[PDB]
């Protein structure tokens, strides 16, 4: 009939139509992105809430994938035996001063990394506080990976605008975070049509680009990068 | 800040050969260049029920159908020829040095504090000991593990290649050098020097050791048991075979290896039965038993951290140790 | 109601279609109360002129295959049906949804009386397997084995064991004969303990709801699975009352005019297919019937399970 | 008991297959398990494996599945400290004890 | 304005071939031609604890139980012929050229302005450096990994294939010419030439390198290694597999890859460790660590950048990291 737009996926039918059975029938195709995804024919009758639901397990299935394949480092804060794990923090980016490391002894607190060789600090409670306030991974970080790193670099030189599937990912609809058109316009302080020039694309007029300052704090309202 | 890396891998130093075993007659071992080697052949065993029972199986009804019913193997076993009291048993060790250097680190602070306390402990009291040590375990065919143990004498050559000519000769006598006594002899110095120039990084060594066990004529030789994966039948169940390379019975090298770090006296056990193996934690598995416990903080791990980390040194002959437990290698770090 | 003195095998019985729809909420395998109802159909055709009582039956369910098939886009299934005779004017009739299943099942019958003294245990069985080879057992027939490699005679085996061991051996043989096949059994103090368990967790609570939750797939947020200690079928428990007892006459278009008519429901029951060797003895497999005609209640169950 | 039932039920289904799978050519085929994987080759062979199911007895092939049983236990120390393990042993080995004596008396 | 391609995948130059292993004798290499291969032999090994107890295992009950169950394995092994000492490894190389060209680029313009890049650091100075220092490389026999370690005396060979036949001979002493100094010889030199000629696009060069090491009778040589896809029982547990292509042990062509590849001497780091491997990012497995970190701006990737974007040309040490990281090839760019 026509693509449905859930999150940053596309379900396109194709145009051609065919006759299952004594049905009407059309490939719809999910297309996360350029890449397709899981392909079904789909019965013309078939409504589309019906089509949606019905990729709905592959849109699950994605969205599961993607949370795993960005998930964030975890370093535990041990005992100076090392085995019992006393804390652990969910970290945005690993310190820049932990290497091959075992706790000891000597110190009662030990920050380690979650893999097999394990590397930390020994590190007391303050900087342990201080360590985790400054890189703790914010809840939804795993979108991140799926953000190219120009879009995501802090320096404005670097910085590479978001397309309108890169805005699309975290904005309205079925996204990765929940949220609704309206509720990104006000967490941004702005009214909803001002932001519904941001998320709709096509043509250049009613296509203004988000700021820097304005997708960071975005980034940063919705708990994706930034967010300690 | 100065913590122990993640991991610590340790190549280890006095590698060994694979020792084969070959068969001859005593005072021709000056001609034993070309003698037979030791080959493990078949031979059928049926047994009769001989386990300890577990008070269900002692109904004399039930033992009559055991017994009645012999268990059947087909098991590899190596005898000399019946023209062949002496066993003769070849392997090479290579001796290389840069003990104290791992092959795989975490941090490199701590490996540089690591090369240093090793560096440090090379210059006050260097490969000598572990050396001599690593001479008498080469002296002794403690290699010949069950293998010397009933033999009426023991020989041991042990020659220095050096262009692939021989450089210098030991000639030995393993029953005068015991399985026990730690003592000192001027051709086990000299072979103590040779191992400490090895350690030590000076020079390259490499050792042919050859042993000769008057053991009997046509007697049963004991070479290293392999695996058995099981798949085949109950009769021919294949219950023990023994390792051989081409057609030539064998010892593991990781064996010689074990017999060469039976050097460690200094565990807080009592010393009465003899030295035991160079490891983490003492453990001999004929005992069944670890010496060196950590609730006694005289293990491998515990004295390498007061010793790098807190800087507190050990007793001379527990450094002694942990030195040889790096030569030994290991995969040291967490695990 | 009484432990048998004898346990007759029925060896591999190949029902061909079998009624599928067990009950107004159940499908699959066939109620038990058909087969109970066989083994008095047999008691009432050939057990009396041996001299012999057939009471109790234990099932094994050597094979199922269920006449269905799965329409695409839906997890449900759907019934495989029969092209029923045009009606007198050429025209296709009213269809009435019916199942069919092709079963293969063993039966352990409960023999009792003086005639398993009057005559040899392999002659009764033989009369009651070729009695039982031209019947119906939930109204498929009995494929009774012809021209195959190596047919299957029952093996009575008295219950009335010399020794305790020998007992144990007889009945440990008799399992190892129904051995691809599971002992359909009645869970009625499971079903009731669950209940309270319920009932523990959320006050009114019906038996449905605690019938329904040992079926279900329970799926618990931390994404686990809540197990179940067996199968766990939901079966037809037997009727209960839905009239009072009519008299034989009064009831129009009864089945005969001299057996009283009491409109019923249908109750339902939890039943557990378990591996026949996890049972102590083979008799408490044997469903029996149990009418107490002045409630209703017409049930069928296994007593004397554990 | 669950898991040694459908072993017991894997070999039900064993009484289904052919008379003399067992006696078929290969390198490995699980020869030890062959003496209770097919029951009916005793009636292919009138003296030359006949007779050896019976002599044998063949009861410590659960054990070996006992084995595959131990693949079926988590990797923790914390049981093996514990009496966890004590008690995954005893039962362990009396529902092996049950099926070792399941598969003793397959000879009548 | 100039930005990066966003496919920036590049062909490696350089290639090698699969090493194999064979075994004979020194002073036999001038007719190694007929040599018995390596072959992945298999041996049983009990082992006792020896790693790290984390608190748990460390009580004396515990640990004994665990050395009454030894962890039986199965382990691949490579050792030489008791009469064998000399380890042999042949590998071809083919150097290509035009390692400026990407194999994709998104953006012509930024392929356009690559190649003056690469132009005018060969107008600068050509591939004359990289070419010395491959060729180091490949006179020193840094890809016996560690058949190199404890070799007494290892001797490379290098030939010039050009129609089949040999069209100039190099012999070389891998233990003179060391794996730390980057020193000048004559017939290096013409080695150098004729990788520069290889690199730059004049002609076509094919080397047959082979190597000898003095290891020991009957030593155990080190292939690669393999991946172990840990499905069968616990005791034969197969925890170590090495490689052989028929019946025969070889390296990893990208290990010897990786080993002509560590000529990297330009890291920001002292030198006391020596040359890494030309990596982007700088990174060393065995280390653990990444020499040229993004942070102190030496990566191979923001050089890049500035030489080509922003102009910004570095010094010609950095160069010469750039032109050997596109040698080397990779998937550059953003994914």
């Amino acid at each position: 009939m026509n693509a449905i737009h859930i999150g940053p996926f596309s379900i396109t039918p194709a145009a051609r139509g065919l006759h299952y059975g004594g049905l009407p029938h059309h490939q719809w195709t999910l297309y996360y992105g350029p890449r397709e995804m899981a392909i079904k024919t789909l019965p013309d009758s078939y409504t589309s809430s019906e089509v949606r639901d019905e990729f709905s397990d592959i849109i699950a299935e994605f969205v599961i994938d993607a949370r795993h394949r960005y998930a964030p480092d975890v370093l535990e804060l041990v005992n100076s035996d090392g085995d019992a794990v006393l804390a652990r923090v969910a970290v945005s980016r690993l310190p820049e001063a932990l290497s091959g490391c075992i706790p000891d002894d000597r110190f009662p607190y030990w920050l380690l990394t979650a893999s097999r060789p394990r590397l930390g600090l020994p590190v007391t409670l303050n900087e342990y506080t201080a360590l985790a306030v400054e890189l703790s991974a914010p809840p939804l970080a795993w979108i991140t990976g799926l953000l190219p790193g120009e879009v995501l670099t802090h320096d404005a030189e670097e910085w590479r605008p978001p397309t309108s599937w890169e805005l699309r990912h975290v904005v309205g609809e079925g996204s990765f975070t929940g949220v609704s058109g309206a509720a990104a316009a006000a967490l941004l302080g702005m009214s909803a049509t001002n932001f519904r020039k941001y998320t709709a694309g096509d043509s250049a007029a009613n296509r203004q680009k988000i700021s820097f300052a304005a997708w960071h704090y975005l980034l940063d309202r919705l708990g994706v990068k930034r967010a300690s | 800040i100065l913590s122990t890396a993640s991991v610590l891998a340790f190549e280890r130093k006095l590698d060994p050969s694979d020792a084969l075993m070959s068969a001859g007659a005593w005072a021709q071992r000056d001609a034993s260049q070309e003698w037979p080697a030791v080959t493990v052949r078949e031979k059928s065993v049926r047994g009769t029920i001989s386990n300890r029972l577990k008070t269900k199986d002692r109904d004399p009804a039930k033992l009559d159908a055991s017994i009645q019913s012999p268990n059947l193997q087909t098991v590899d076993v190596a005898n000399l020829p019946s023209d062949a009291d002496t066993l003769k048993v070849r392997f090479t060790l290579r001796v290389l040095g840069g003990a104290g250097t791992p092959s795989a680190c975490n941090d490199a602070a701590y490996r540089d504090k690591l090369l240093q306390t090793v560096a440090t402990y090379v210059n006050d009291q260097g490969f000598a000991e572990l050396a001599r040590r690593y001479a008498h375990n080469l002296a002794n065919a403690r290699f010949l593990w069950r293998n010397r143990v009933g033999a009426e004498a023991v020989e041991v050559r042990i020659n220095h290649i050096r262009q692939g000519e021989v450089a210098r000769a030991w000639r030995f006598d393993a029953l005068a050098i015991g399985l026990r006594d730690f003592k000192a002899d001027a051709e086990l110095d000299a072979l103590a020097e040779l191992i400490a120039s090895g350690l030590s990084g000076s020079g390259h060594v490499l050792l042919e050791v050859v042993a000769f066990a008057r053991i009997g004529d046509g007697q049963e030789v004991f070479p290293s048991q392999e695996l058995i994966l099981d798949k085949g039948d109950k009769k021919g169940q294949k219950s023990k075979t023994l390792y051989s390379v081409r057609d030539a019975a064998a010892i593991h090298s990781q064996k010689i290896g074990n017999a060469l770090r039976t050097i460690d006296t200094w565990y807080p056990d009592e010393d009465g039965l003899g030295p035991i193996a160079v490891e983490p934690y003492g453990s001999v598995t004929s005992q069944g038993k670890a010496y060196r416990q950590p609730k006694q903080k005289l293990d491998f791990y515990t004295l390498l951290d007061n010793w790098v980390l807190r800087d507190e040194a050990p007793a001379v002959e527990q450094q002694h140790y942990v030195i040889a437990n790096l030569i030994r290698g290991g995969v040291f770090g967490e695990a | 109601v009484t432990d048998p003195e004898a346990l007759l095998l029925l060896p591999r019985l190949s029902i061909q279609n079998a009624n599928a729809i067990s009950s107004p909420l159940t499908w699959g395998f066939p109620s038990p109360g058909a087969f109970t109802g066989f083994v008095h159909a047999l008691q009432r055709r050939v057990g009396i002129s041996l001299d012999i009582e057939l009471d109790g039956v234990g099932i094994v369910c050597h094979r199922f295959e269920a006449q269905i098939s799965q329409p695409a886009g839906k997890r449900t299934k759907v019934f495989n049906l029969t092209r029923n005779p045009l009606n007198r004017d050429g025209s296709t009739a009213a269809i009435v949804e019916e199942g069919r299943a092709h079963l293969e099942v063993s039966l352990l019958l409960g023999v009792h009386g003086d005639g398993l003294d009057d005559h040899p245990a392999q002659e009764i069985a033989r009369q009651v397997q070729e009695q039982a080879g031209a019947m119906r057992l939930a109204g498929g027939s009995i494929l009774p084995w012809c021209n195959e490699r190596f047919p299957a005679p029952n093996a009575e085996l008295l219950m009335l064991g010399g020794s305790d061991e020998q007992r144990r051996k007889n009945q440990r043989r008799l399992t190892r004969r129904l051995l691809p096949g599971f002992a359909l059994v009645s869970r009625e103090a499971l079903l009731q303990q669950h209940l309270e368990t319920l009932r523990t967790t959320l006050p009114e609570a019906t038996t449905l709801d605690a019938l329904l939750d040992l079926c279900r797939i329970n799926f618990e947020p931390p994404w686990q699975v809540r197990d179940k200690p067996g199968w766990l079928v939901p079966i037809p428990a037997g009727y209960n009352a839905l009239s009072p007892l009519y008299l034989p006459g009064e009831v129009r278009n009864a089945r005969d005019r001299e057996t009283p008519l009491r409109f019923v429901e249908n109750l339902f029951g939890l039943g557990e297919w378990l591996s026949p060797h996890r049972v102590a003895a083979l008799s408490d497999l044997l469903w029996y019937h149990h009418a107490e005609p002045d409630k209703g209640l017409y049930r069928w169950s296994t007593p004397r399970f554990v | 008991a669950q898991i040694c039932d459908e072993a017991l039920q894997y070999a039900a289904r064993l009484r289904e297959l052919e008379p003399g799978w067992s006696a078929t050519p290969g390198c490995q085929l699980h020869d030890a398990e062959q003496l209770w994987l097919d029951p009916l080759r005793a009636q292919t062979d009138e003296t030359f494996l006949q007779r050896r199911l019976r002599g044998d007895w063949p009861a410590e092939v659960g054990n070996r599945f006992a084995n595959w049983l131990n693949r079926a236990v988590s990797s923790d120390s914390q049981i093996l400290g514990s009496p966890e393990a004590a008690q995954w042993s005893q039962e362990l080995s009396k529902e092996l004890t049950m099926f070792k004596e399941i598969l003793e008396d397959e000879r009548d």
